[PDB]
RNA sequence: AACGAGACUCUGGCAUGCUAACUAGUUACGCGACCGGUCGGCGUAACUUCUUAGAGGGACAAGUGGCGU
């Protein structure tokens, strides 16, 4: 049927959790070929989480000033990361982004109670759509980072990074800076 | 509706000790299909006709004219 | 024992079934137009999933279409629309051919002749006129028209004695006569505007509805008020029966169908199985036409679609 | 361990800023149980949280 | 935030009050109707009367309100008000009068009344609510 | 015989012009495979691809594009076309496959049928464009 | 009751409905070049989809479901 850059399907994957199930789009209605729609996804609230993980994925990735609008080439990226993860884990490069996607959202948080000076803070849940955006900033924010003046192509570098979460490792950004952020949560109950 | 609903005039006079300004706005009113006044009504105005009375019948008649 | 049971639906338009055509050389195809700026043929096909669907969208207007007509000869289908125009359609390749320009406001009427060589239009200028099948106007009858808008004018099934009938929002029924604009009768006795008139096939009396919800039958031969009957709510529309002498009136949601020989009811027509909406009032019925057999009638809804129903014949 | 909790209202919002939102969540199982709860981020009715300590109740921020 | 003007108010509570007959519940009908009649500048002013018009018509068939007169609800008030039972509820065939009602009466010289019937009055002194 | 629909992001315009043919798709008389931007390839292959060849077996659609840019080009010529097939039937097959095309196509894009209203805002005073200003100085 | 607010003016988005076009084009047909196709090569007639700009429409919390003394 419809697959992803006419080679990767969609009815193979299935998301795990519960809770971020109704947050991913990705199976039968959001199969679409490419991830580039114009899509007006930011005029009401919660139209977002209709957006395709992939166009979400895409659109992260132009990220800093000198990239802001080239999104031709952001889609460049995402295509050559996903036929290298596939020829790593030889599994489906959507599932292998979902399963990066459930493991590094955090699940607890803290925020600022006491007065400004000593740092009281508390401990809340998190949103099931800030958990998503929130593993979709770090996932792409790892990639940047390991790729900022390497020899290391992007789009190797992303797919490393989206490789080492999937199996929820400690050799990734996303999963690192997940632990350390409800350790310090947990430390506020 | 200030562009044409008002008049405005600004002039100088000199007097022994300095410079007056004198400053004239005039509203103006409606006068349709007037030389004063604008013909447009104001924006904000609803003029609301009065109805022509009438009765109505209470039984049928036919007027074969 | 004459009753009617719901056949079926219509549906495929997106605004008020304004108004609904019926023509006896095609048994198998109607006109609905709408509150969508769009006229549809449809293709009836009386199956078990739905009785009929749409053949030809007509789109040429730019506002609510008000009325519609079939010619004798089922080809031609002549519209009249609230933008302010009255168009010729092509029911072969359904496509315009003429465009009669001259009301200044919207058009709310349409009749076509019993001879398909003149056309009678009322519109909001509370002017009515006639028209040649050429486009052009024949007469524009300001001379003591309908002191308000014109809401419908149509012509009679006879040849002996050239008859137009009149509405309008004044309170008042108008006779006229063909090759001048004499006026013949001022009927009297209406409260409230009228809303729908309608000519009885053997051209001797005429019905007329209006928001009184009374309806008023005239001779239109010897010029006297017969009947008076009582429909409860306002009526949008009303037609007579092709053979079986009835009188059928859209009022509000129902439908009273009246015998004229027995002066009372005979069967009431609505759908109420739904009792969700206890907060919303039921859609309205717009427009009603007889089939050219007489066991058919459709009716157009404020739902916007349309609804058949058969008499029973056991 | 780690529980599933349902959100059936959404209450106000609580926090210097108004940044967290109190919530009313009805635990999947054993679902008799209803609890108060602080979140973060956008909550609407109908969204479930992965709760880790599930013995806290909320309070004012 | 969608909030009308007492401008568009006013002139609408007008129009209600001065043309009920003509005016009803669609909208595109009552927004022909107000251009035929009142002198109002363009459209999205004769349009906010109009939709208010509308919206204040379904008000009236749910009963009166406090902003607008018609004589016709005039008079289908005073048919609602012209209301009287057959058997009125003054004309009892018993009435229940207290002990000392009966010796106002009395003192009344209307002692003679054969519809009334002396009934026993409360016996605990308690009728004051508790102070606290 | 033919009909001519047109096509409309934010200033390109796209014309397809649709009469009796054997299946031949051309924008500016050049093969829809090679539009300049290939990235974007699968945009201009949607309206076919969920659609099925065989509908644009008799129909022979040629486009004229100009305006804008490039993406937005490429935007222009899907809707294009779609609208022109669309407009194509309901006026010479019948008002029931015009139906079917209309729903498959509105359910996978509205942008397919549907042109995006949205514009650049145009510049104030005091900022470098409509709605960043200028850096305020303190001290 | 009045000013201010709102209304008002300009602008953007829609009209295969109207009025028009050699200082805008499109379609068709010829002549021509090249291998039925391409031509912003050349000339005629169909008209206004595209371009231009005038008139008039169109959106009002109007419809549905909730909440609100």
């Amino acid at each position: 049927d419809i697959k992803l850059f006419g080679k990767w399907s969609t009815d193979d994957v299935q998301i795990n959790d519960i809770s971020l199930q109704d947050y991913i789009a990705v199976k039968e209605k959001y199969a679409k070929y490419l991830p580039h729609s114009a899509g007006r996804y930011a005029a009401k609230r919660f139209r977002k989480a209709q957006c395709p993980i992939v166009e979400r994925l895409t659109n992260s990735m132009m990220m800093h000033g000198r990239n802001n609008g080239k999104k031709l080439m952001t889609v460049r990226i995402v295509k050559h990361a996903f036929e290298i993860i596939h020829l790593l884990t030889g599994e489906n490069p959507l599932q292998v982004l979902v399963n990066a996607i459930i493991n590094s959202g955090p699940r607890e948080d803290s925020t600022r109670i006491g007065r400004a000076g000593t740092v009281r803070r508390q401990a809340v849940d998190v949103s099931p759509l800030r958990r998503v955006n929130q593993a979709i900033w770090l996932l792409c924010t790892g990639a940047r980072e390991a790729a900022f003046r390497n020899i290391k192509t992007i789009a190797e570098c992303l797919a490393d990074e989206l490789i080492n979460a999937a199996k929820g490792s400690s050799n990734s950004y996303a999963i690192k800076k997940k632990d350390e952020l409800e350790r310090v949560a947990k430390s506020n109950r | 509706p200030v562009n044409y609903y008002v008049d405005t005039a600004v002039r100088h006079v000199l007097l022994r000790q300095g410079v007056l300004g004198i400053k004239v706005k005039i509203m103006l009113p409606w006068d349709p299909t007037g030389k004063i006044g604008p013909k447009k009504p104001l924006p904000d105005h609803v003029s609301i006709v009065e109805p022509k009375d009438e009765i109505l019948p209470t039984t049928p008649i036919s007027e074969q004219k | 024992t004459e009753q009617m049971t719901l056949r079926g639906t219509l549906k495929g338009h997106n605004g008020w079934v304004t108004q609904i055509a019926t023509t006896p050389q095609f048994p198998d195809m109607i006109l609905s137009a709408s509150r969508d700026k769009t006229i549809i043929m449809w293709k009836l096909t009386r199956d078990e999933t739905n009785y009929g669907i749409p053949q030809r969208a007509l789109r040429g207007h730019s506002h609510f279409v008000s009325d519609v007509v079939i010619s004798s000869d089922g080809q031609f289908a002549l519209s009249g629309s609230w933008d302010g125009t009255l168009r010729l359609w092509d029911l072969t390749t359904g496509t315009t051919t003429r465009r009669f320009v001259g009301h200044t406001k919207d058009v709310l009427s349409v009749a076509f002749s019993s001879d398909n060589r003149q056309i009678v239009s009322g519109s909001r200028d509370k002017t009515i006129k006639l028209w040649n099948t050429l486009g052009v106007c024949k007469y524009t009858v300001q001379d003591e028209s309908h002191s308000e808008w014109v809401s419908c004018v149509r012509f009679s099934p006879n040849s002996s004695n050239p008859i137009i009938v009149s509405c309008g929002w004044d309170k008042l029924v108008k006779v006229w006569n063909l090759a001048n604009c004499k006026l013949k009768t001022n009927h009297i006795g209406h409260t409230g505007y009228l809303n729908t008139v309608t000519v009885s096939p053997d051209g001797s009396l005429c019905a007329s509805g209006g928001k009184d919800g009374q309806a008023m039958l005239w001779d239109l031969n010897e010029g006297k008020h017969l009947y008076t009957l009582d429909g409860g709510d306002i009526i949008n529309a009303l037609c007579f029966s092709p053979n079986r002498y009835w009188l059928c009136a859209a009022t509000g949601p129902s439908i009273k169908i009246w015998d004229l020989e027995g002066k009372i009811i005979v069967d009431e027509l609505k759908q109420e199985v739904i009792s969700t909406s206890s907060k919303a009032e039921p859609p309205q019925c717009t427009s009603l036409a007889w089939s050219a057999d007489g066991q058919t009638l459709f009716a157009g809804y404020t739902d916007n679609l349309v609804r058949v129903w058969q008499v029973t014949i056991g | 361990p780690i529980k599933l909790a349902r959100v059936t209202k959404v209450l106000g919002r609580t926090g210097s800023q108004g940044q967290c939102t109190q919530v009313r969540v009805e635990f999947m199982d054993d679902t008799s149980r209803s609890i108060i709860r602080n979140v973060k981020g956008p909550v609407r009715e109908g969204d479930v949280l992965t709760l880790l300590e599930s013995e806290r109740e909320a309070r004012r921020l | 935030g969608r909030v009308r003007t007492k401008t568009v108010k006013k002139a609408a509570r007008v129009i209600i009050e001065k043309y009920y007959t003509r005016l009803g519940n669609d909208f595109h009908t009552n927004k022909r109707v107000c251009e035929e009649i009142a002198i109002i500048p363009s459209k999205k002013l004769r349009n906010k009367i109009a939709g208010y018009v509308t919206h204040l018509m379904k008000r009236i068939q749910r009963g009166p309100v406090r902003g607008i007169s018609i004589k016709l609800q005039e008079e289908e008030r005073e048919r609602r008000d012209n209301y009287v039972p057959e058997v009125s509820a003054l004309d009892q065939e018993i009435i229940e009068v207290d002990p000392d009602t009966k010796e106002m009466l009395k003192l009344l010289d209307f002692g003679s009344l054969s519809n009334l019937q002396v009934t026993q009055p409360t016996v605990g002194m308690n009728f004051k609510t508790p102070r606290g | 015989q033919s009909v001519q629909v047109f096509g409309r992001k934010k200033t390109a315009t796209a014309v397809a012009h649709c009469k009796r043919g054997n299946g031949l798709i051309k924008v500016n008389g050049r093969p829809l495979e090679m539009i300049e931007p290939r990235t974007l390839q699968y945009k201009l292959l949607e309206p076919v691809l969920l659609l099925g060849k065989e509908r644009f077996a008799g129909v022979d659609i040629r486009v004229r594009v100009k305006g804008g840019g490039h993406v937005a080009q490429i935007y222009a010529i899907r809707q294009s076309i779609s609208k022109a097939l669309v407009a194509y039937y309901q006026k010479y097959v019948d008002e029931a496959s015009k139906k079917e095309i209309k729903d498959i196509l509105i359910q996978y894009d509205r942008t397919l049928l549907v042109a995006d209203p949205r514009r650049c805002e145009s510049k104030k005073f005091g900022g470098p464009g409509a709605r960043a200003r200028y850096q305020k100085s303190y001290r």
